[PDB]
Order: C-alpha cells, then structure tokens, then sequence
C-alpha cells in the first residue's frame, strides 16, 4: 500500500519492517537527482 | 505552479532563457558621386526673301 501526500511532497508507505526496507531503498534511487538533462533542452541556434 | 518534478525542469529552462542580450550598432554609408557635362555649338543664318 502506497499513498502520496501532495503538500509536503512525501509518500506514505505501509507494511512490515522488511517490506518497508525495500521501498525505502527503491525510493532513494527514484529520488536521485537528474543530471542537468530533463526532457527539455535549450538549443542556441 | 507545478509538481516538484516539473518545477525542477522549468527552473533549468528559465535559467537558460534569462541570458543577457548583446546590442548592435548598425551604420549605413550612402555615397553618390555624379558628374554631368554637355556642349552645344552651331551656326544659323537668316536673310531676306
């Protein structure tokens, strides 16, 4: 079970302490900072 | 106003569209040199009948 809270930009998670380990490790990678390159780039012609 | 992900995108765009503009000074030079001439010479007669 996963529910997201908009205001604080935070994910509520539920489960036993072993399952709340995995999603806590998997959310640290999905929160990793993108390097400079989004889907949008700016080309100076 | 956007979610935390779209925002961080739109901050790197605005950062790169906010650059300082260069200004240009454009001179034109319009030159004209004209030179005319003409010459006219001729004899005419007249008389009685």
């Amino acid at each position: 079970q996963i529910v997201a809270d908009e205001r604080t930009n935070s994910v509520i998670v539920s489960g036993d302490p072993a399952t709340r380990d995995k999603m806590r490790r998997l959310i640290r990678r999905l929160d990793s900072e993108m390097e400079r390159s989004g889907n949008s780039q700016v080309f100076y012609l | 106003t956007a979610p935390q992900d779209i925002m961080q995108s739109l901050q790197s765009v605005i950062e790169q569209l906010d650059i300082r503009r260069a200004q240009v000074h454009v001179e034109a030079l319009i030159v004209e040199v004209a030179e005319g001439s003409n010459i006219n010479f001729g004899v005419q007669w007249a008389s009685k009948d």
